[PDB]
């Protein structure tokens, strides 16, 4: 109710204060203002959410000012608050509130403090802009707004250059996706004139009576934009390297904020993807092949942050399938559950790595149940939901609904993909906690007790469970394509996923409960290391994407260390100076040759006159 | 009416600074600030008082104010100063850049300082005269006399006669590469006037009657190449741009503000105003060569920017990448593309001026020019690198900066007219990111132990921060709210495009 810009201005304005109070403020006042910006954002979001319930799920639009206006090119700062956008706002202004409230305690004790609460507010503000935008332009401001903020937070620690160098590969890769995204934007203005989503929805079939061949180029290249920003095969590079930053920024980037932009673009243009069915099924095709890639790389390396990261890649592509199977509201339901567990799962790991005191390993710790069971119950709750366990979990309803929709689509390969994904999620569910928290503690993890993080831990504990699954997100305000329902086989698919999850959990527990010598043998077997090296390269994709253009780019830069065309158009000066030196040497000073010059001028003048 | 006065204040101020040099030495700094304040006052008065939102289809001749005066009556050479809407944006930009030039030169006393400032006002007044020029000879005279005083700036102030590298390579290439092509466009002017003199029978040097002169095909093409050569050596185009990095890396950074932010403007101003309308069919034939040179310029400048190790040559090679978008914009048949070029062009000046002021500021803090020698100065400087981060961020297409809306409406109009050369062109944004991050990481990210001299750092004064704060806030408002200046330029851009459309 005329309060949409307060979900953008109040964070953004707070950034400006912390961008110029470069450490001159104290700890406490900086901490309060940084959390209070996002806190006011959540409160204003809640007011418009309960008023949206009082609106009868009727959308509310607010134009602030027209951005630019040429007589055929009309772009305005239009904000649309409908059911899909309200849910995507709900995730951000809750999760960013919870993640940032933890950062009020995690950040203290070290420098770069006002700096970090400056760039987090900008990061949040850019994500709110993307999901409330009504024009594809303003939404483009959202895409590279949040990309620059990921650069400022991945490379947050500027002292050592590993994390200071890891951010630019993400920056290069996200701008390749943004070029791919803007390509479809040019094509849509050339073909359909107006970039507003709804006016586009009932203008697309009116303009398309004759020619359709070029719309696949628009939509396929639009798809290339959506996939790159979050995670997918053609551009899956940077999510391992994004873990080099601090724990709270990894949660913000990987859990529900920046990675939930590629989901919002496919979901918002769902009618636009319904104009072409094969580009819609192609999302699921690429989704089905990335669940096969993103899973077991969590098992391979000994970095906990790389574990949580390959799981996020697997889950985002799992969504792309869910959107490719024409189950839209179910996918956002998966997102509503997915934000809760991932953020806590990431955050709890940070608290324990504070207690680890520079371990960064999964094979040298054990018996951590006796250290502090609070983090033990944090991983436990997260693991159950991820594995698709039927015991008081939140997300299992979302997996059950999308597989029901997927088998209502009727693609046996997609259920095979879904079945192997459920098995693969259950494999890396408890293997991490069994290899880390169980064994012997030769290096003590000193647990830290404090109410400042315990209260959000309890809030995240009560939210990530099935109590949070009862909060139905607003999906009746957009009226999307209806997610089809199947009955009778719902119980059959539910028990099938439960058996698959239980078998995977029991196999991980059997890997734990064994001697682990067979695990050591397959971690020492030469074909095992070949596959480990092969999936260190991750189907050679980072290998291919470096060695396809990078050293050619460095080679042409090494060929451009001196500027060629400046030199090759200096040859007039070179020829003139050298020819001038020759003419100076042609002069002698001996007066006989001066008179010979006079005779030889007379000879040539008479000759040149006699040839005329 | 106001136009004779508005081109003469720079020359009047140079006379008075050099007059009061005998009276005092702290006078010309304070004289120069007020005189450029009067220049912006008359420029902003024309913005507000004039009907900037005028009729979009009032023909090719349309001017808010106009001056005529007989100068050489034998050829009809007249002081035909006349201000359009987009010309008024150019005048207000150079007045602001003149304020920055005279503010960066504050607290700079030498053996002679009045000589520096009479030269400083002379070169800035020359650019104003090019921007207000409708008579061809007046345009050419002003084009060539703003080009002589910068030579004295690079020579006597590049370094005070100690090293011979500040004259015989940098300044001399700057002078010759411009003047040979200036003489080329002069004989182009004369060939056009002579074919008009055969057609009608009057010796005229005025733009309105030379606009529609009848010329047979295969004749005006050579004159269009003759105009474009002089308009391609001033703004950096692919074959002839070797003067730009040498000129910016040797002149003092105030002279570099003049050399980058506003001397690059006048060539695309002339491509919009003097080359496109006079030669419609020649430009329609020449268009694809212009598109190929434009895409080559963007990719080439970014690679040469990535490969360079110093800073002044680094920003100097960003400029050649930026101008490729502008050249492709001008050589298309789209109104939106031209209006994108104008906002990109104003933002180009505003995003190069802050970087050059700050690069010169960093050098006088640390006394070291090489970028890879330093690193990790963030823990030492308190306001320089944070403001510098946003200016490097404003260089590429980051929204909330004017450069994004500029380059990106060109791409909309460019894809409207021709698909394949535009889809190549867009990739310069990825390359814009890589040289932007290369600058940022090599200079500021790292450890301060990379250089011994990175352990004792001075503070930053108030007025430099004031003039950096004004540019960053001014550039953000142009990125967020670019409507007022687009409404200003709509009619001038529209009639040029309508003439380029209808005359073909």
């Amino acid at each position: 109710m005329n309060m949409l810009a307060l979900t953008i201005i109040l964070p953004l304005i707070g950034f400006v204060l912390l961008a110029f109070s470069r450490g001159r403020w104290s700890e406490n006042v900086s901490a309060i203002v940084g959390v209070g910006s996002v806190g006011l954002a959540a409160l204003v979001t809640a007011f418009i959410g309960v008023d949206f319930f009082a609106n009868g799920e009727q959308t509310y639009s607010q134009p602030l000012w027209t951005w630019m206006s040429v007589g055929d090119f009309n772009i305005g700062f239009n904000l649309v608050l409908d059911g899909l956008s309200l849910t995507m706002l709900s995730v951000v202004t809750g999760v960013g509130f919870l993640i940032h409230m933890y950062a009020s305690w995690y950040m203290r004790g070290e420098e770069g403090y006002s700096r970090f609460f400056a760039y987090t507010n900008l990061f949040i503000a850019s994500m709110v802009v993307l999901v409330l935008a009504d024009n594809l332009l303003l939404m483009y401001l959202g895409w590279e707004g949040v990309g620059l903020c990921s650069y400022l937070l991945i490379g947050f620690y500027y002292t050592d250059p590993k994390n200071g160098a890891a951010a630019m590969k993400a920056f290069v890769v996200t701008r390749v996706g943004d070029v791919f995204l803007a390509f479809a934007l040019f094509i849509l203005y050339n073909e359909l004139g107006t970039l507003n989503f709804r006016e586009m929805v009932e203008l697309a079939p009116a303009h398309f009576a004759d020619g359709n061949n070029m719309l696949m180029w628009a939509t396929l290249m639009l798809l290339g934009g959506a996939v790159g920003k979050s995670a997918q095969l053609p551009l899956q590079t940077w999510l391992a390297d994004a873990m080099a930053g601090p724990t709270p920024v990894s949660a913000l980037i990987h859990a529900a904020t920046m990675v939930t932009a590629g989901v919002y673009l496919i979901a918002r243009t769902h009618g636009l993807f319904l104009m072409t069915p094969e580009v819609l099924h192609l999302v699921g095709i690429v989704g089905a092949v990335t669940l096969l890639l993103a899973g077991f790389a969590a098992l391979v390396q000994t970095d906990i942050k790389r574990v949580l990261a390959y799981s996020t890649m697997s889950q985002i592509g799992y969504m792309f399938l869910a959107l490719g199977v024409q189950a839209w509201d179910a996918a956002i339901f998966h997102l509503m559950t997915h934000a809760f567990f991932k953020a806590l799962l990431f955050l709890a790991s940070g608290s324990v790595i504070l207690a680890c005191h520079h371990e960064q390993n999964i094979f040298k710790m054990g018996g951590l149940r006796k250290s502090i069971p609070l983090v033990y119950l944090c991983f436990l709750v997260g693991g159950a939901a991820l594995s698709a366990l039927p015991l008081v979990t939140a997300g299992f309803f979302s997996k059950d609904e999308i597989l029901a929709g997927a088998m209502a689509n009727g693609h046996i390969n997609l259920m095979v993909a879904g079945l192997v994904g459920a098995f693969m999620t259950s494999l890396y569910t408890f293997r991490m906690i069994f290899i880390v928290f169980h064994g012997k503690e030769q290096i003590h993890a000193h647990a830290v007790k404090g109410v400042t993080h315990s209260l959000p831990l309890i809030v995240l504990l009560i939210l990530s469970t099935f109590v949070g699954a009862l909060i139905v997100p607003p999906l009746q305000g957009v009226l999307p394509q209806t997610t089809e329902l199947a009955h009778g086989s719902m119980l059959t698919l539910e028990i099938t996923s439960g058996v698959v999850a239980v078998v995977g959990i029991l196999l991980a527990a059997w890997l734990w409960l064994g001697k682990r010598t067979l695990v050591t043998s397959i971690a020492n077997s030469a074909p095992g290391r070949l596959l480990s090296t092969w999936w260190y390269n991750a189907w050679g994709f980072d290998w291919l994407y470096d060695k396809v253009f990078v050293k050619p780019f460095l080679g042409i830069a090494w060929l451009l260390k001196r500027d060629p065309l400046n030199s090759m158009m200096n040859i007039p000066a070179v020829l003139s100076r050298f020819a001038g030196k020759g003419l100076l040497l042609s002069e002698n000073g001996y007066l006989r040759w001066y008179v010979a010059s006079m005779s030889i001028g007379a000879v040539v003048v008479l000759a040149l006159l006699m040839v005329l | 009416m106001l136009l004779p006065w508005l081109i003469l204040i720079p020359f009047i101020g140079g006379f008075l600074c050099w007059q009061t040099e005998r009276f005092g030495v702290k006078v010309p700094r304070w004289i120069a600030l007020i005189t450029m304040g009067l220049t912006l006052a008359l420029s902003l008065q024309l913005w507000l008082q004039g009907g900037y939102s005028l009729t979009q289809s009032a023909g090719i001749p349309q001017w808010q104010s106009e001056f005529d005066m007989p100068w050489i009556p034998r050829f009809g050479i007249s002081i035909h100063l006349a201000i359009d809407g987009l010309s008024l944006l150019m005048v207000v930009l150079t007045g602001l850049l003149g304020v920055l030039a005279v503010l960066c030169s504050w607290k700079e006393i030498e053996k002679y300082q009045g000589f520096f400032h009479l030269n400083l006002m002379w070169i800035l007044g020359g650019v104003i005269g090019v921007f207000l020029a409708i008579d061809m000879f007046l345009f050419f005279f002003f084009w060539e006399m703003m080009l002589v005083p910068m030579y004295f700036l690079i020579a006597l102030w590049g370094h005070k006669a100690s090293d011979g590298k500040t004259r015989i390579t940098a300044a001399t290439k700057f002078f010759i590469y411009t003047q040979a092509s200036g003489l080329v466009m002069l004989i182009a002017i004369l060939a056009l006037v002579f074919v008009h003199y055969n057609a009608t029978g009057v010796w005229t040097f005025n733009y309105e009657e030379l606009l529609n002169t009848p010329m047979s095909s295969g004749v005006e093409y050579l004159l269009m190449l003759g105009f474009f050569i002089a308009f391609a050596v001033k703004m950096p185009v692919v074959p002839l741009h070797g003067w730009l990095p040498d000129a910016h890396s040797q002149a003092p950074t105030a002279g570099s503000v003049d050399l980058a932010g506003i001397l690059l403007k006048t060539a695309a101003y002339g491509l919009l105003r003097f080359s496109l309308p006079l030669f419609p069919n020649a430009s329609a034939e020449f268009a694809p060569i212009a598109m190929w040179l434009g895409v080559i310029g963007i990719f080439y400048g970014a690679w040469m920017a990535f490969a360079q190790t110093d800073i002044k040559r680094l920003i100097a090679y960003t400029s050649v990448s930026h101008m490729g978008f502008v050249l492709i914009a001008i050589y298309t048949g789209s109104q939106l593309a031209y209006q994108g070029a104008v906002i990109q062009m104003i933002a180009h000046g505003l995003s190069a001026a802050g970087l050059f002021i700050l690069c010169g500021q960093l050098y006088e803090r640390i006394h070291t020019r090489d970028m890879r020698m330093m690193g990790g100065l963030w823990s030492k400087m308190k306001w320089l690198p944070a403001l510098s981060l946003f200016f490097a961020v404003a260089t590429l297409g980051m929204p909330g900066t004017g450069n994004f809306v500029g380059e990106f409406m060109i791409l909309f109009g460019s894809f409207q007219v021709v698909p394949v050369i535009t889809v190549i062109s867009t990739f310069g944004l990825v390359f814009a990111s890589v040289y932007s991050l290369a600058m940022l990481h090599r200079a500021y990210f790292g450890k301060a132990k990379s250089q011994i001299a990175s352990q004792e750092l001075p503070g930053m004064s108030l007025r430099e921060l004031f003039m950096i704060l004004l540019l960053v806030v001014l550039l953000v408002l142009l990125g967020f709210y670019p409507q007022p200046i687009l409404d200003t330029s709509h009619s001038a851009i529209g009639n040029i495009q309508q003439w380029f459309v209808n005359s073909v």
